[PDB]
């Protein structure tokens, strides 16, 4: 699975 | 007859047997519908609010769009009800957008003529527009807010 993302939190920094 | 009854299907009788409010998609990725609500149900009932609906890449979702990583299963989410108008209320992991305003996540706000809703903001390339319209018919008959209690 790794790790699919359903949806991004957007990785603001 | 078919033939142009296909046509004039367009003209003829407008749209709005309960309609409360309608998603058109402009950038081209969500197919258009139709979201309504019952006028006796929202007249008759008083409340907080009557009818929402939730638009995402749920197949649950009153809304369902293509598959966007970037929108959650149920990206944002209307509501109606108050007295004669209507609320957006933003529902997404990323947050929801108007006119290329942020707002505030499940957050109601008041709906505006043709307004329009972007979402999966982060890259440029990976953001998705939407567009409301809201039903004239409806808000006449909301406007009026009057029980049709006349023979």
């Amino acid at each position: 699975k790794k790790m699919t993302f359903q949806t991004p939190t957007d990785p603001l920094e | 007859a078919t033939q142009r009854f296909l046509i004039e299907k367009f003209s003829q009788e407008q749209i709005g047997e309960n309609i409360v409010c309608r998603v058109i998609c402009t950038t081209g990725q969500i197919p258009i519908r139709d979201l309504s609500a019952d006028i006796s149900q929202v007249l008759k009932e008083k409340r907080s609010i009557k009818k929402v609906w939730t638009f995402g890449r749920n197949p649950a979702c009153d809304y369902h769009l293509g598959n966007i990583s970037r929108l959650s299963n149920k990206h944002f989410q209307i509501l109606l009800g108050e007295d004669g108008n209507l609320l957006l209320n933003d529902i997404s992991t990323n947050g929801t957008w108007l006119n290329g305003q942020k707002v505030e996540k499940n957050s109601n706000q008041l709906l505006s003529q043709g307004d329009e809703i972007t979402v999966g903001v982060g890259v440029e390339s990976d953001i998705l527009s939407l567009v409301i319209f809201i039903n004239d018919k409806f808000k006449q008959c909301l406007e009026q807010n009057k029980v049709d209690r006349i023979r």
